[PDB]
């Protein structure tokens, strides 16, 4: 259904050149992704570690479908950013069912709603995300080396194109260039690793490699040393793609240069597919019998990456003053927790791995929505600060400095507490959801002997909490440098709004000021649903955690 | 003896103050064991309180002659002062000791 | 807690937060229908979570019995 | 917040307090500061701990009479 | 004055025979075995899930 | 529903009402304040209803609700005679905390009231939950609203002060998390009834102790580690300082009766000499530097360190007397420290706008009523008979001595040095010359608001100091289950 | 046990650790922004490689030495080699406080890494039933009185049945005084 969607949307956008026709193609991309959710939802009526499909080149798993649907919904939420205008005009005179359904409002909406804004004009933007999503849901279900390679390239190439799609920004084109040139080298590593697998085993099928590793794991002419050496090169490429230290210098630069709409998608979607794929590979490459094979375990690179990502991600973030560079480093410290849970392969670590990935993808999404909504909010505000004057791409990334968020509590108090509740979840303070994720990862590590890494993790969590509090202190501890626009409320400045009826006859005229312009409902509702999930998880934890306990019960079953 | 008060029935332990032959996964029995040890230790220390109250009256009754007339009370009180302390149950719950 | 109760309230909480983030007034009369709609969606999602709960309980029950056969049957074969 | 009553704030005393509140920014590791920082933090508490270790359960006065000994060990 | 008045009113009496208020008070807060019956059930179930979480988390790979 | 959930929901209902009245009206801030204060009266009303129905010698948790719907994280609310008085102190203190700071907030009044109503929920929870992982959840949920209570309504050095308490309390609490996680993995749950049954091996208990003690030494705090308190308990608003000292300081006092005494007894016994050495040092070094403090509010904060050491040494005595004296001195510090922050941070700082003791002198001449209450509060801080503080110190010191006689003798120096700092501060401000010449104009004496919150707090200290059995009767039976030991002719009966 | 040649092993760390730092100086020269030349790796960045060589040689040698001196193999030696490593780390910066600070920071890590077990490689597997091990430690609620007494000892309020008669013996053996408390009652 994702493939029928790309071809149909491609044919429609191929015969049109109209840019006003982009908002509607993004709405259909949300409806298209809803049919995919109805199909994968109905494909969850079986128990199996896996079923090889399409000649064995693909597999389907209960963990595979759940992640396919999670990917589709995370995609439907980012798509809303390009499917609805940023601000709306609301009056209590037009707020009932009869009005919103049978009456209509007419006013000059162009400058209020930013109708010809950049993010509302690219026509291929809904299509490019759908080709990234396709590579992600193929990588999850790959049973062969070639399939892995062809899927990772389908996802990687579409991420580069998304990062270059603001063609008229020097920043965006620079970032896409850095991403492609460092991403291409990462792909050589992934290709080198798979090639050395087939060239020593004669097979491209993962299950055959799993059995060749299964027969070797027993406590003479053909030692299987290649599997752990091949997979260590192989994981180096996937470590770069998820930006784990040491291969992390690219993410702060690319995530800050490309537009914020885009960095929502690029900074979430690639980790979800890469981390789910690695988990199955770690489970079947385990050495149950302590032999010489486990001394060269490829999982050590993930243990060193996690250790380095915990330190680098929390130390280097202390001196950042740019919010998107700050959030890029915060993601590196979160992959240090995801990577530890993956490295300890136990029933408890996998359940904690599954929870951490889903909840972090959900919460960092709220951190991106809150940032984009605050940027759109300052349309009715003005500032005289000399430093904000010199920022670049002020339209593609409206909020760029952490000092532009000074006194936001004074402008919007609950938007500030949504950003507080989300940031305190990154810190890991109870009763917030992000606590219950780090609790599980630490308990998994302690139960299985990773006491040394746990103490490192809780130390860096104090260090990483320093730069999170600097954001909170900046939004609440000071007075804003942003003042209301004086012209919007001038007493003489009003815009006339006409209430019609079904047969286009005036019902009422109304006089409106800038006080009648608000955030659009798709953004406000999405923020409130996730802030509430983070704040109220302790009262709604059974279905989410039980899904993970059942999923790891099958992967480890028998 | 003094009639046993009505309030002295709802709190009267029904069980010997021990843990021998007490299943710990049976919570009601285990909690009642704990309660039975706590109350014996407390009755023992309140027995000293009452003997000490009698000793006090004997002391003021006899004055100079307290050194000869109140020694039986002295003996009982000095026995309770080393025999009885409220030590809890936590040690007895977590250790089994036998005469052998 | 009751799921139908928590989820109905969760929908009412989501309406209050959305108006607070928009800074629009809570409780204007011509828009009060939103609270019933948000609550009804909270009721419905939760009837769906109760069906999820029921099935997960059967599965975890079965698995804890299967792990109690594997541990049992292995001990049976180790008695030789 | 509330306006307070008029105080002849002393320029001398204000800067004395401003000295104390900011004092720690200027602490240095010298041979003198290490000596005090070593005696108070290590020696004196180590000395107290040693006496606390060697006298633990050494004496009990409970119920002890003449002919019995305070020492329990 | 209030302390002396209330204190004299609430005295039990020569030998037993508590007041109507006293009989009311001890009645409402009886809970003769109601706490013990409820805590015993909860301890049983939380012991049961202590065992069940070991079984599921310690399964053979 | 259980009656222990009503304590939790009322402040939650009160937050809702403060945020939804302006929608029924530009409403006044006076009506914001009345709602929050009424809703803390109701919690106090309910909490006394819970106390009338309590059973002073019952070894089962009381006011429990049978859940029988198990999940991963479920709230279990039980009240016990070792936790009842901590709950009562919380509910008596929080109305005075609101009344004390009634005219001093002046801005963001809704946010101020919503934080305190939030705080009262979380601090009520921490005494009511029946799990040690649940305990940790609420023991650390108080951290975000306190970062904002200090940075929005705090004094000049508020930013560094808010970072200090948050980061120190976050770090210290994450070593307690590792030990709780170990206990749960070994036992399978953290529900109290299943933990107290279980006995850990000595080496494990020696390593769970290192982890629960790192946290509580960070949260007592002991001398080497108290740099957050001397900032947070001073830069904070007056209402923040009352909660922080009276209530938050006791989270670790009550957390030793749950986390250490019943489940790690062999470790507690064999390591007590390390605790006592630390406790003795913080009785001296804190007492020595409370003499040389030129900030009045900082002098009161430093006094709390010396007091907390005496109760920490009491909870590690393995004696019924030092354990009850530790709860009594925790309660005693609650009322008395509250009053001295009301005097320091809420009256002199209201009138002078300074905390430097150099500007004060002879305040008896123009504020006789302030002097009377300031002296009674100062004598309780000095541990003088007829106050509840004296009883708590007498029983705390006795158990410290019976357990390890040398440290109790160095702990008893407090008797001398608490008196020396308390009288010296009182003599410098109320007495000590004439009305100071830095006071350009005269200063009014106590208002009817200032009189009646000091009078209320002082009254609790005296009547509880005359008849401590009001609190001792509940403690005796429940405290009698954290003592570890046997006597030869009284144990192992047949 | 089997003694180990400290000098040999000590050099191995110097080449192993120093070898890596030589690769770091190679990065420094490759990223030099001027025409500094190839031999600059041994002139401009030589001190970078020397400090790695110094730290590597001190650690493995001092640890292997301390292993020989104590006639044991345990987590402790990874400490001693660690302190002498951080000690050499601070010798370069020429500040006395950093010599102690680096040594404390360095040595505490290496002892902590070893005592906690080798985490960065394969953690040791006991190869036993985890369900039995966890379930035994959950239902091991009571212990033999003798077992607890060894760790804590009789006394300090732990007076096991018979403590007085034993105490009589203990005092008689040490002080040499027969215990005979007074009746404290003039009759019988
Ligand atoms: C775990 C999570 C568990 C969750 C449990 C439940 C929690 C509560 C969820 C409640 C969801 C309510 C959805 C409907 C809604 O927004 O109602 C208010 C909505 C807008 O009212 P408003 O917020 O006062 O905005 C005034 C104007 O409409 C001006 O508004 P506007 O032009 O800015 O945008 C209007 C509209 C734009 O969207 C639409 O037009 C909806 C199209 C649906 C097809 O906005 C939305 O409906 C956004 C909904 C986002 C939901 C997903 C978030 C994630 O009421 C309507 O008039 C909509 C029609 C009634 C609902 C029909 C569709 C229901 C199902 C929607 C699924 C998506
Ligand atoms: C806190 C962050 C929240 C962010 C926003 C998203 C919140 C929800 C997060 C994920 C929860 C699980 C959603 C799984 C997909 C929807 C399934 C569902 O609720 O009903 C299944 C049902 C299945 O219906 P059905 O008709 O196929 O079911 C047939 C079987 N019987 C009749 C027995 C029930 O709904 C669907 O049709 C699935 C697709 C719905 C459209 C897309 C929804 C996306 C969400
Ligand atoms: C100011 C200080 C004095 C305050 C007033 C004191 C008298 C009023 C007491 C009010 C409370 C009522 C009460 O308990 O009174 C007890 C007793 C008078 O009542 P009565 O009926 O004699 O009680 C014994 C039973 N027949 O009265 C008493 O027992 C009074 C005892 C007062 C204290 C005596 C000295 C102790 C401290 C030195
Ligand atoms: C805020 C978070 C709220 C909760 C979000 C998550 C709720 C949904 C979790 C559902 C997954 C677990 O719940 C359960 O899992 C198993 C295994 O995958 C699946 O179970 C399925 O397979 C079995 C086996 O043949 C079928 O007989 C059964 O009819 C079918 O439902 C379903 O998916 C679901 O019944
Ligand atoms: C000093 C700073 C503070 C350091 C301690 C902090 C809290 C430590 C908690 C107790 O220490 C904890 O002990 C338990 C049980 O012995 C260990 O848990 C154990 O589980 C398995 C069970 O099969 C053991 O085989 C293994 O040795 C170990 O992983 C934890 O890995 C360790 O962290
Ligand atoms: C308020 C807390 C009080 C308790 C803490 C202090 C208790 C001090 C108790 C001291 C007495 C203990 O018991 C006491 O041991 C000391 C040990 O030297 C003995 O003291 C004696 O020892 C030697 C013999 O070895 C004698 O020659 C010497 O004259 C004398 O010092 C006493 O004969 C004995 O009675
Ligand atoms: C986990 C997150 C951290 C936990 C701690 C949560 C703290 C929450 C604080 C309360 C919520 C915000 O509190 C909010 O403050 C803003 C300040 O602009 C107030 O907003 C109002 O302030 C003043 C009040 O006179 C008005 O003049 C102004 O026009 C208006 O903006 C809101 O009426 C209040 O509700
Ligand atoms: C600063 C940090 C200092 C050390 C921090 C705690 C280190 C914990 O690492 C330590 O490892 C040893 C050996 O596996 C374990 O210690 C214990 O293990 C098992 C239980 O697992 C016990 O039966 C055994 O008696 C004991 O050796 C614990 O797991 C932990 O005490």
């Amino acid at each position: 259904m994702i493939m029928i969607s790309i071809l149909s949307l491609l044919l429609s956008t191929s015969v049109t050149l109209r840019r006003d026709m982009s908002i509607l193609f993004n709405r259909i991309s949300i409806i298209a992704l809803a049919y995919c959710i109805l199909h994968d939802t109905m494909s969850l009526s079986f128990i199996s570690k896996g079923i090889g499909l399409h000649g064995g080149l693909l597999h389907i798993t209960n963990l595979t479908q759940i992640f396919h649907i999670f990917i589709f919904i995370i995609s439907i939420l980012i798509l809303q950013l390009t499917s609805f205008y940023p601000r709306k005009v609301w009056i209590p005179e037009y707020s009932s069912l009869k009005d919103i359904f049978f009456n209509k409002i007419l006013y000059y909406r162009t400058k209020i709603i930013n109708k010809m804004g950049e993010h509302m004009k690219i026509i291929e933007y809904p299509l490019i995300l759908l080709f990234v999503i396709s590579g992600a849901v193929f990588l999850i279900s790959t049973n062969d080396l070639v399939s892995i390679f062809l899927s990772i390239e389908l996802q990687s190439y579409g991420l580069y194109l998304l990062s270059t799609i603001y063609r008229n920004s020097e920043l965006s084109t620079t970032g896409g260039l850095i991403y492609f040139l460092l991403g291409g080298l990462s792909s050589c590593f992934i290709l080198l690793g798979t090639s050395l697998l087939y060239v020593n085993s004669g097979t491209t099928s993962l299950d055959g490699l799993y059995i060749l590793n299964s027969i070797s794991d027993v406590n003479s002419w053909y030692k299987p040393y290649y599997l752990n050496f091949s997979l260590l090169i192989f994981s180096i490429g996937f470590l770069f793609k998820v930006s784990a230290a040491p291969f992390h210098f690219w993410s702060p630069d690319v995530y800050d240069a490309i537009p914020t709409i885009v960095t929502t998608f690029v900074a979430i979607i690639a980790k979800i597919s890469i981390f789910i794929f690695l988990l199955e590979l770690v489970y079947y490459t385990n050495s149950n019998a302590n032999s010489y094979l486990s001394e060269f375990s490829w999982t050590y690179a993930l243990l060193i990456s996690s250790l380095l990502s915990l330190i680098i991600g929390t130390v280097v973030g202390l001196t950042q003053f740019r919010i998107k560079r700050l959030l890029a480093y915060s993601t590196i410290s979160h992959v240090g927790f995801i990577l530890l849970a993956l490295s300890v392969s136990s029933i408890e670590s996998t359940q904690a791995f599954i929870f951490y990935l889903i909840q972090y993808s959900i919460s960092n999404l709220n951190a991106f929505f809150i940032l984009i909504t605050i940027g759109f909010s300052l349309y009715g505000y003005v500032t005289n600060n000399k430093e904000y004057k010199s920022l670049l791409d002020k339209n593609n990334s409206p909020i760029q400095l952490i000092s532009q968020l000074k006194g936001y509590f004074y402008i919007n108090p609950l938007l500030s507490l949504s950003l507080a509740i989300t940031i305190f979840s990154f810190v890991g303070v109870p009763p917030l959801v992000g606590f219950f994720a780090k609790q599980m990862v630490l308990s998994a590590a302690l139960d299985n002997g990773y006491i040394f890494l746990s103490l490192i993790a809780i130390i860096t969590s104090v260090i990483g909490a320093v730069y999170y509090l600097n954001v909170i202190k900046e939004i609440f501890f000071y007075s804003p440098e942003h003042e209301v626009n004086p012209v919007l409320n001038e007493s003489d400045s009003n815009f006339s709004l006409r209430i019609l009826n079904e047969k286009n006859v005036l019902i009422r005229s109304v006089l409106l000021k800038g006080r009648n312009i608000f955030i659009s409902s798709p953004f406000s509702i999405t923020i409130s649903i996730i802030t509430n999930v983070i704040l109220l998880f302790i009262f709604m934890n059974k279905e989410w955690l039980s899904m993970g306990t059942i999923l790891v019960q099958i992967l480890f079953s028998a | 003896p003094t009639p046993e008060s009505e309030a002295f029935l709802a709190k009267k332990p029904q069980v010997p103050p021990t843990f021998d032959g007490v299943d710990y996964e049976d919570n009601k029995r285990l909690k009642q064991a704990q309660d039975a040890i706590i109350r014996e230790q407390w009755v023992q220390v309140m027995m000293g309180r009452l003997v000490r109250e009698e000793l006090s009256k004997c002391y003021y009754r006899e004055g100079v002659n307290h050194l000869e007339k109140c020694g039986k009370l002295r003996e009982r009180y000095l026995q309770l002062l080393a025999n009885a302390k409220v030590k809890g149950y936590l040690f007895e719950q977590q250790n089994y000791w036998s005469k052998e | 807690v009751n799921r139908i109760l928590f989820w109905t309230g969760f929908g009412l909480a989501v309406r209050f937060w959305q108006l607070g983030i928009e800074m629009r007034p809570f409780f204007n009369r011509k828009s009060l229908w939103a609270y019933p709609l948000f609550g009804g969606v909270g009721a419905s999602f939760g009837y769906w979570l109760q069906s999820i709960d029921e099935k997960q309980t059967k599965m975890l029950e079965e698995r804890k019995q299967a792990i109690l056969e594997k541990r049992a049957r292995r001990a049976q074969r180790q008695a030789e | 917040g509330l306006q307070h009553y008029k105080i002849a704030m002393d320029p001398a005393l204000v800067r004395l307090g401003s000295m104390i509140s900011n004092r720690y920014k200027y602490f240095r590791w010298t041979k003198r500061t290490a000596l005090v920082s070593f005696m108070y933090v290590v020696v004196v508490p180590s000395t107290i701990g040693y006496l606390a270790y060697k006298t633990d359960g050494l004496w009990d006065l409970r119920a002890k009479r003449r002919g019995d000994l305070i020492s329990e060990r | 004055a209030s302390s002396f008045v209330i204190y004299n009113i609430s005295r039990p009496g020569p030998n037993g025979e508590p007041s109507s208020l006293h009989k009311w008070f001890s009645k409402i807060s009886d809970y003769k075995d109601e706490w013990e019956t409820r805590n015993t059930l909860m301890a049983a179930a939380l012991e049961q899930a202590a065992h069940d979480k070991h079984l599921l988390l310690t399964a053979e790979r | 529903m259980s009656l222990l959930y009503v304590l939790l929901i009322i402040p939650i209902i009160g937050i809702f009402l403060i945020s939804t009245i302006d929608s029924f009206y530009f409403f006044n801030v006076s009506y914001y304040k009345k709602i929050a204060l009424i809703t803390t009266i109701l919690n106090l009303i309910v909490s006394l209803i819970i106390y009338i129905l309590f059973d002073f010698s019952n070894n089962q948790f009381q006011f429990i609700q049978e859940n029988l719907d198990l999940s991963f994280y479920d709230i279990y609310l039980g009240v016990d005679g070792v936790s009842i008085y901590f709950v009562l102190l919380t509910t008596i203190i929080m109305p005075i905390a609101l009344v004390s700071n009634w005219n001093s907030i002046t801005n963001n009044i809704k946010s101020y009231l919503i934080i305190m109503l939030l705080l009262e929920t979380l601090l009520l929870a921490v005494f009511l939950v029946l799990d040690v992982l649940l305990f940790y959840i609420f023991f650390e949920s108080i951290l975000p609203p306190l970062f904002i209570l200090i940075g929005l309504f705090g004094s000049s050095n508020k930013v560094r002060a808010s970072f200090y308490i948050f980061l120190y309390t976050l770090l210290g609490s994450l070593f307690l998390l590792l030990s709780i996680l170990t206990m749960s993995s070994i036992v399978g749950t953290t529900y109290f009834d299943v933990l107290l049954k279980s006995s850990f091996e000595y080496t494990t208990q020696l390593f769970l102790f290192f982890g629960i003690f790192i946290a509580f030494a960070v949260k007592t705090p002991v001398w080497g580690l108290n740099s957050w308190l001397l900032r947070a308990h001073v830069e904070s608003p007056l209402g923040g300082s009352i909660v922080l000292a009276a209530i938050v300081l006791k989270l670790s006092l009550y957390g030793v009766f749950r986390l250490i005494l019943p489940i790690l007894p062999q470790a507690s016994l064999n390591l007590t000499y390390i605790v006592y050495a630390i406790g003795a040092i913080t009785v001296l070094y804190a007492s020595f530097s409370t003499l040389r403090t030129v900030d009045v509010k900082e002098l009161i904060a430093y006094s709390s360190v010396a007091h907390a050491a005496i109760y920490l040494m009491g909870v590690f005595s393995n004696t019924i007397q030092g354990l009850e004296g530790a709860i009594l001195l925790g309660l005693a510090h609650g009322f008395v420290s509250s009053g001295l922050f009301i005097c320091a941070g809420g009256i002199l700082y209201d009138r002078t706008g300074t905390r430097l003791i150099y500007f004060f002198r002879g305040l008896t001449q123009i504020m006789p009523l302030f002097s009377l209450f300031f002296f009674i509060l100062c004598l309780g801080n000095a541990g003088t008979p007829l106050t509840l503080n004296f009883v708590g110190e007498f029983m705390s010191l006795y158990g410290t001595l019976e357990r390890l006689p040398i440290a109790g003798m160095l702990a008893s120096t407090s008797i001398i040095f608490s008196a020396a700092y308390s009288i010296y501060m009182y003599n410098r401000i109320a007495f000590g010359g004439s009305v100071s010449l830095y006071f350009i104009d005269c200063f009014r004496d106590l208002t009817k608001r200032e009189f009646f919150i000091l009078f209320t707090l002082v009254s609790f200290t005296v009547i509880l100091g005359i008849y401590p059995s009001f609190v001792l009767d509940g403690l005796h039976y429940n405290i009698s289950s954290v003592v570890y030991g046997i006597e030869p002719n009284a144990s192992y009966l047949t | 046990y089997h003694p180990k040649d400290a000098v040999h092993l000590g050099l191995k760390g110097a080449a192993v650790v120093g070898g890596i730092g030589l690769l770091f100086a190679a990065v420094r020269t490759s990223l030099a922004r001027k025409n500094v030349g190839p031999w600059a790796i041994f002139t401009r960045n030589g001190k970078l490689a020397a400090t790695f060589a110094a730290v590597g040689g001190a650690y493995d040698f001092t640890r292997a030495a301390a292993a020989n001196l104590r006639e044991k193999e345990d987590w402790v030696n990874n400490g001693i080699g660690g302190l002498f490593a951080g000690a050499t780390m601070g010798l370069t910066t020429g500040r006395i406080p950093r010599v102690l600070g680096f040594a404390a920071l360095t040595g505490v890590v290496l002892a902590t890494a070893e005592y906690a077990g080798s985490g960065l490689r394969g953690v040791f597997k006991r190869d036993v039933d985890e369900y039995e091990r966890k379930e035994f430690l959950r239902k091991n609620r009571r212990r033999p009185i003798e077992e607890t007494l060894a760790e804590i000892g009789e006394g300090r309020g732990i007076k096991p049945p018979g403590y007085y008669e034993r105490r009589a013996q203990r005092l008689k053996e040490k002080y040499g005084v027969d215990i005979n408390p007074v009746c404290a009652d003039p009759d019988q």
